[PDB]
């Protein structure tokens, strides 16, 4: 979805992957299910944690389909109904989430639909600690990975009062990417 | 395999023609070349025209042209740099390079009928709209007229298409006005960040009937002159007859932007036979300053203010001479036309630029190298002297110091300048060089100039050098390029170059060769030189009198104005009393200032040579990129790097 501004990605193959995800790998209630986890288990980052895995994996694919919506809205007409079914599943089970990672990745998914409001917005705001990061206990790589989705949510929601402490916190950490198990963290922090 | 090559300038311009020079080296058979220009970053495709075939009958040469359009998408970013991408596909092998872009599109020159106006009068003004080639272009111009504190009071928008690049316009000054300096600013519609300007004054005046000239004997002051500075006064009526009167004259000192007046420097001299003379002595100047050191006076400047009244007492003129330097040296030596890069083990030429203390060029002053008194030379008409050294193969930098040898003047009066030149770096320290040498004369259109190409390399690889490749850069675009063939044993070859009117005011010649040498490695060695051309018109407009008799005609008399000029040209006229210019002669447009504006817009920064083959092209203003991989240095700044000074 980012490389179409750079190289000539084949549109028939790309929306063919979108059609293959919707029909084969989506349950009728909105849940996407993985049938073959990756060999290099370090490149999935915070998604390696099995706690709240079905909510987080549903949010990851929904963000990827909504960013490729503009190209594949013409090719697959069942894309917005698939987004609505996945969005209803994430909105209904949003308040049960406890990890700051899962709240952040569902926050950017709900913000593109416009459903991150009220108590779902308030839980998303109070998930942040020191008003500049969405941190979980453990390695700092997952926390910068989690804060990267939440900065995208703040830019999507167009609430810029809470943005400059987050970006100033990201520059103070001085993260330059690379390393073992850094694929998700490096890609999302620079897109943010 | 053969190596493909593309040569273009450093910087490309909007709304003008850009030359693209394609060459293949060591090539066999025909090779088709397709040409494409893309945007940067991303791909939107801005120009997909032009293609050609490099042929061995043409020594695999091919020059093709293109033009850069500008739209609302191109004109979007106005403050920061943006780039484009040039694509050329040689058969099946593509060579491409990202190029810096300037947003300038041409030149605007503004002529006013007067340099100073009254409240309640008319300002007549013509705007000449030319491209980068100084040829009339039809574009939309945005002109604004601003107040002394910078408030736009009148603005215009008009296209000069089908009007031969001339916009004659008018505006009336109201009587409700603030006197002072008023500014006209103008810019093209498709280049809003390139702003041209010229100034005029608004005041309450009547014209005087005579002019006063204040003439220093020398345009500087030497501190240890016991006599002091002599300033001759010349006063005559505007029609050319001698003025009888009495002058009051006072001196002063200018330090930076602040002026200090010497009150006791006042004298009172009668003006007889249209002339007078006043001297400020050395004792009065030192008595005027409170610092008794003569050493601290160096670096500052003087000014003279005179007030002359006729002996009828009915008119008065105030004149001023300013900017007169207090110096130890009647000359200023500069290496400004000398390259800073020498060829080790190959002789090197020095072009020494010597000026008077005001900045005017010095004529026929002998200068010499500090090392050895035998090598001496006198300056030519433009203030340039020719010296040369016989270089050793030192890889260490070579310090060069030049000092004048003019007779009677003491050693404290002899100017000097010291620089340090840098060695050329060959590819892999192969010690294979290219040396250029040429005549140094004032160049007029119609003369021929012998260009000399000297090859230096071992003789095992001299048989592989079968040609040279040369290009001419003039006014920020490629004017001519080609090949000069070479047979074995001919380390020196000569190419005559005929000068036309397109070469005015200055041009750079670059030249290179290429081969696979050392241990089987591609080597490029280049050289460059900057040549000055005599500043003159491309055409030749002359205005003279049609009558040959009846000198000083009567007021109102009919006379014949004779105008000789180029066929097909459109001429504009204005006839002004000189008493306006005695009041204010600033901001007068002339042809020499036009070539000065073009030279200030030049993209080349060095008088030739360079640290390597890449530094030769980059300092000249050219980009090169080869299929093997050798290419020029990246440049992301439009302006030239500033010298240390
Ligand atoms: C009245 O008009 C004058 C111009 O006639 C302006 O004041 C001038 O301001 C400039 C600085 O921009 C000074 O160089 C001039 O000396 C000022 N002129 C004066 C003091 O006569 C301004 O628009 C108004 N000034 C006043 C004092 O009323
Ligand atoms: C580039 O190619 C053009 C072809 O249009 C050359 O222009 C011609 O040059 C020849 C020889 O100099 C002249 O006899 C012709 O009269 C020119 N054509 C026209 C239409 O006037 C141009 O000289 C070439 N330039 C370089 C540097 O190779």
């Amino acid at each position: 979805s980012l490389a179409v501004n750079l190289i000539a990605i084949d549109s028939q193959v790309l929306c063919g992957a979108v059609k293959w995800l919707i029909l084969e790998k989506q349950k009728p209630d909105g849940v996407f299910q993985e049938d073959a986890p990756v060999i290099h288990q370090e490149m999935i980052g915070g998604l390696r944690n099995n706690n709240e895995k079905d909510m987080a994996l549903t949010a990851f694919v929904l963000i990827s389909l909504q960013e490729a919506k503009d190209i594949c809205e013409e090719q697959v007409n069942s894309l917005p109904g698939s987004i609505t079914k996945a969005g209803d599943f994430l909105e209904a089970n949003y308040m049960n989430l406890q990890r700051s990672y899962t709240v952040a990745i569902a926050g950017y998914a709900l913000a593109q639909m416009g459903r991150l409001k009220g108590p779902l917005l308030n839980k998303f705001l109070t998930t942040a600690k020191d008003k500049n990061r969405w941190e979980d206990p453990g390695k700092q790589l997952y926390n910068v990975e989690a804060t990267s989705y939440a900065l995208l949510a703040l830019l999507q929601l167009k609430d810029f009062d809470f943005v400059p402490p987050v970006v100033r916190w990201l520059n103070e950490q001085r993260y330059y990417g690379g390393g073992y198990g850094s694929t998700q963290a490096t890609f999302m922090v620079f897109q943010a | 395999s053969p190596m493909y090559s593309i040569i273009t300038p450093n910087i490309l311009r909007l709304e003008s023609e850009e030359t693209m020079v394609l060459e293949a080296h060591d090539a066999q058979g025909d090779v088709p070349v397709t040409v494409t220009v893309h945007d940067f970053p991303g791909k939107k495709l801005v120009l997909s025209s032009e293609k050609t075939v490099l042929t061995p009958a043409t020594n695999h040469m091919g020059n093709v042209t293109f033009t850069i359009p500008a739209n609302r998408e191109f004109k979007s970013e106005k403050g920061r740099n943006k780039f484009v991408t040039v694509q050329a596909t040689f058969g099946t092998q593509v060579v491409e390079k990202v190029v810096l872009v300037s947003l300038q599109s041409g030149y605007l020159f503004i002529q006013t009928d007067k340099t100073i106006y009254t409240p309640g009068s008319t300002v007549l003004y013509r705007i000449f709209t030319v491209n980068h080639k100084l040829l009339p272009v039809g574009r939309t111009v945005m002109v604004n007229i601003e107040n002394p504190e910078g408030i736009p009071v009148k603005q215009d928008s008009l296209s000069s298409q089908n009007q031969l690049g001339v916009l004659p316009l008018s505006w009336d000054i109201p009587e409700l006005v603030n006197m002072g300096q008023w500014k006209i600013r103008a810019y093209y519609e498709n280049s809003p960040q390139q702003v041209f300007s010229t100034e005029f004054e608004v005041k309450e005046y009547v014209l005087p009937s005579f002019e006063v000239i204040v003439e220093p004997t020398e345009k500087f002051y030497y501190i240890y002159n016991e006599k002091g500075l002599e300033v001759t006064i010349t006063a005559r009526f505007l029609y050319g007859k001698k003025v009888e009167g009495t002058a009051f004259v006072i001196f002063g000192i200018q330090d930076g932007e602040q002026r200090i007046s010497l009150p006791e420097s006042l004298k009172r001299i009668p003006i007889e036979d249209g002339s007078g003379e006043v001297v400020l002595s050395r004792k009065v100047l030192l008595d005027g300053v409170q610092n008794p050191r003569a050493e601290d006076l160096v670096g500052k400047s003087l000014y003279v203010s005179a007030t002359v009244i006729l002996h009828s007492g009915s008119d008065m003129v105030q004149a001023e001479r300013s900017g007169i330097p207090i110096v130890t040296s009647p000359y200023q030596i500069h290496f400004t036309k000398t390259p800073k890069y020498f060829k080790p083990g190959m002789p090197f030429d020095l072009m020494v630029f010597v000026t008077n203390p005001d900045g005017s060029p010095a004529y026929r002053v002998p200068v010499a190298v500090q090392g050895e008194d035998t090598v001496q030379s006198l300056t030519q008409g433009d203030g340039v002297a020719k010296l040369s050294i016989n270089t050793h193969p030192s890889q260490k930098p070579l310090s060069i110091t030049v000092r004048t040898k003019k007779q009677e003047l003491s050693e404290a009066e002899q100017a000097t300048r010291t620089m340090q030149a840098l060695p050329y770096s060959t590819v892999g320290n192969s010690n294979n060089y290219l040396h250029l040498s040429v005549l140094r004369t004032e160049l007029r259109p119609g003369e021929t100039l012998n260009v000399n190409f000297l090859l230096r390399m071992d003789r095992a690889h001299e048989a592989k050098i079968r040609y040279y490749t040369y290009l001419i850069m003039n006014k920020g675009r490629l004017l001519k390029a080609g090949r000069q063939v070479r047979e074995p044993g001919q380390d020196l070859v000569v190419l005559p170059l005929s000068i036309t009117t397109d070469f005015i005011p200055s041009f750079r010649l670059v030249a290179y060769y290429t081969l696979i040498g050392a241990s089987g490695q591609r080597e490029v060695v280049a050289d460059s030189v900057w040549v000055d051309v005599k500043d003159s018109c491309v055409g030749s407009l002359v205005v003279k009198s049609g009558q040959s008799e009846d000198r000083q005609p009567v007021p109102g008399q009919q006379m014949t104005l004779k105008i000789e000029g180029d066929h097909g040209a459109r001429v504009v006229l204005v006839a002004v009393d000189k008493g306006v210019f005695v009041l204010n002669k600033k901001n007068k447009l002339t042809q020499s200032k036009i070539w000065d504006v073009v030279e200030k817009a030049d993209i080349g920064c060095t008088p030739g040579s360079g640290k390597d083959y890449a530094g030769v092209f980059s300092d000249a203003g050219l980009t090169f990129t080869s299929s093997s991989g050798q290419q020029t240095a990246q440049r992301a700044e439009l302006q030239c790097p500033q010298p240390a000074a």
